[PDB]
């Protein structure tokens, strides 16, 4: 994107927060600045428009201004309320498009930690029976939404045949992944013991499985 | 706002 | 002003898209911009194009003009999108959009349709459960669950018991795999003691295969 902004940004309830887009003189110079609130895969909301004016019906806690070629959103009074995902929004003159900023991620501070549940089930007897073997690993609970997960047959690190998917946010404000590894009916009784490690904020919990 | 540009 | 979009769900690579965007409560060819814009799941908002009603003039995405189409029909109040040559790198919610060219304050979006570009054909999951291990029975609690594997497309719903169990249930987001083909896991945290009295089954329906399975999950 031709418009740069922070790809996150975070402050503590309260707190006033600015959002910044950088551009040149041919968009942010001369058009109107827009700023969209949205949660991502829905319709965004717009906050500010011709650069710092606010719809009937937005907060007067949001507001926006630009000088030169950069724009920017101050949020004030910052609320829990408001995490969700900033998007800057203007027409480029020289290349005749519409662009919007890449996105800014907006946390809000404070949310107490919360370490990983993990559940490790091993394969059924009925997919086995079809000669696959597929391990299931679900970690759910964890706060902030980041984890790192590492397969271990027998101690040795397992980097074939895994899949993991993304954090998600779950309706209690915490996060869930899941973590997929898919072997054949040999594999899965080739070895002793095979372990699903989930590693978050610095610590780990394991957890292990046996034929 | 969204689409609209000043200067064409 | 109200926006609809309308468009296909699933979509082979090297087709045409084509998405419909019907128009209520102004005119078309009024003096508005009519714009498309996409956003790849977990990515951010990308505009494609407009066209503006009082002119006809359009406006493209300098990475996309070579091929888009944008268009507008006047008797039907409506405008549309053509892009060719999809490939996955298109998938995307499609979202249209609108704003009066002097009364910026206003901005109308539609609700956005999801397109999925894949090689791959539906097909109905295969429902595997997961039962727990006696060492998590000598617990108080113990996790029961159901695996479902390789499908596609995407939406499968899950419950359990016929929906009469809902507390402990936890349905994870599915992974996308390798092969092109969706998992996902459904679990519900029950007292131990309860697993020799309660039938447990997890329902899962995959609608796009019309298929609709309920696995019991013993031991």
């Amino acid at each position: 994107s031709v418009l740069t902004q922070p790809p996150s940004v975070s402050a503590a309830p309260g707190q006033k927060v600015t959002i910044s887009c950088s551009g040149s003189s041919s968009n942010i110079g001369i058009n109107y600045v827009a700023w969209y609130q949205q949660v991502p895969g829905t319709a965004p909301k717009l906050l500010i428009y011709d650069s710092n004016k606010r719809p009937s019906g937005v907060s007067d806690r949001f507001s926006g201004s630009k000088s030169g070629i950069s724009a920017s959103l101050a949020i004030t009074g910052l609320q829990t309320g408001d995490e969700a995902d900033y998007y800057c929004g203007v027409w480029d003159t020289s290349l005749t498009a519409y662009i919007f900023g890449a996105g800014t991620r907006l946390t809000v501070l404070g949310q107490p930690k919360a370490a990983p549940s993990v559940t490790l089930f091993p394969p059924s007897s009925e997919e086995l029976q079809a000669n696959k073997a597929t391990l299931v690993c679900l970690i759910s609970d964890f706060y902030p939404g980041a984890v790192e997960v590492a397969w271990k047959a027998d101690g040795s690190a397992v980097n074939a045949g895994v899949e993991t998917t993304k954090p998600s946010k779950q309706s209690n404000n915490k996060y869930a992944a899941s973590s997929y590894l898919s072997l054949t009916s040999d594999q899965w009784k080739s070895h002793k013991s095979y372990s699903c490690q989930v590693t978050h904020e610095g610590s780990t919990v394991e957890k292990t499985v046996a034929p | 706002a969204v689409g609209i540009g000043a200067v064409f | 002003v109200q926006l609809q979009e309308s468009g296909p769900a699933v979509m082979k690579p090297s087709e045409t898209l084509s998405l419909t965007c019907a128009v209520s409560g102004g005119s078309i060819s009024g003096d508005y911009g009519w714009s498309w814009i996409r956003q790849a799941p977990g990515k951010g908002l990308e505009w494609i194009a407009i066209i503006f009603g009082s002119s006809g003039s359009t406006y493209y995405s300098p990475s996309l003009k070579s091929r888009v189409t944008i268009s507008k029909d006047t008797s039907k109040n409506q405008f549309s999108l053509k892009l060719n040559s999809v490939t996955a790198a298109d998938t995307a919610v499609y979202f249209c959009a609108g704003s009066p060219v002097r009364q910026r304050e206003q901005d109308y979006w539609g609700q956005g349709v999801l397109v999925t570009v894949s090689s791959a054909s539906t097909k109905g999951p295969s429902v595997f459960p997961l039962a727990p291990s006696s060492r998590s029975t000598s617990e108080s609690t113990a996790a029961l669950g159901c695996l479902v594997k390789d499908y596609f497309p995407e939406p499968v719903t899950v419950s359990w018991n016929s929906g009469s169990l809902t507390s402990g249930v936890h349905t994870f987001p599915a992974v996308l795999q390798s092969s092109g083909l969706y998992s996902l896991s459904s679990v519900v945290t029950v007292p131990s003691s309860s697993l020799g009295t309660q039938t447990y089954v997890c329902n899962v329906n995959h609608k796009p295969s019309n298929t609709k399975v309920d696995k019991r999950v013993e031991i």
